[PDB]
């Protein structure tokens, strides 16, 4: 029988975002990680006199697009081990 | 990700786990109850996204048909030796791989569910090895996912 197995974690993530708003943060956060990136590069390397409030605030707001990506991430892996552990209980029924 | 004939009446019995009224339907009201009887805590919204990957007519709720369907997806299993080592190694006081028998049992009949002392002595026959009073869990794990 299974033994000891259990269902295996998904690959990539092309899942649970039929979640509306999973999808309407990714792309919100996405897009704000490249805003971000694009104008800490912009004001760091691009410019003749670094303005240092300006990349602190950029530095910020990056922080927080990044950020809100990962919690995006986790949730999904979350969402797919609660999906597995009813996989896993469903397949119990076949020993 | 084609299910044998065999697995279809399998999961119909798997249904039931989860459909608490036989209603036909499983709500997210009764997948809570059963997640929450498996020891997790989903929130309402994720209860809903895990009826809505799944609900192919869109009428929030999961039917038999869509919830075999969503079983031939995800048929594929791995072994978990490295997860139960790890479940040892939270026993591990010092990190050095090994728990002692004595320790062991103190866990055995203390924590979680537990069991009776004579059924820990068979396990710790088993996990002993070496008959040194230590267990070597990666080696015992290993063992036992053979
Ligand atoms: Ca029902
Ligand atoms: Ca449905």
């Amino acid at each position: 029988g299974r033994k000891l197995e259990l269902t295996k974690a998904e690959k990539h993530f092309h899942n649970f975002m039929m979640d509306t708003q999973l999808t309407k943060r990714v792309k919100n956060a996405a897009a704000n990680v490249l805003r971000e990136t694009w104008l800490i590069y912009k004001n760091t390397k691009l410019v003749k006199k670094i303005d240092h409030a300006k990349v602190r605030k950029h530095q910020r707001k990056f922080l927080q697009a990044i950020h809100q990506l990962r919690s995006v991430k986790m949730e999904q892996r979350k969402l797919n081990d609660q999906a597995n552990t009813l996989v896993d209980l469903a397949k119990t029924q076949l020993e | 990700a084609a299910l044998t004939e065999e697995q279809i009446a399998e999961f119909k019995e798997a249904f039931s786990l989860f459909d608490k009224d036989g209603d036909g339907t499983i709500t997210t009201k009764e997948l809570g109850t059963v997640m929450r009887s498996l020891g997790q805590n989903p929130t309402e919204a994720e209860l809903q996204d895990m009826i809505n990957e799944v609900d192919a007519d869109g009428n929030g709720t999961i039917d038999f048909p869509e919830f075999l369907t969503m079983m031939a997806r995800k048929m594929k299993d791995t072994d978990s030796e490295e997860e139960i080592r790890e479940a040892f190694r939270v026993f591990d006081k010092d990190g050095n791989g090994y728990i002692s028998a004595a320790e062991l049992r103190h866990v055995m009949t203390n924590l979680g569910e537990k069991l009776t002392d004579e059924e820990v002595d068979e396990m710790i026959r088993e996990a002993d090895i070496d008959g040194d009073g230590q267990v070597n869990y990666e080696e015992f794990v290993q063992m036992m996912t053979a």
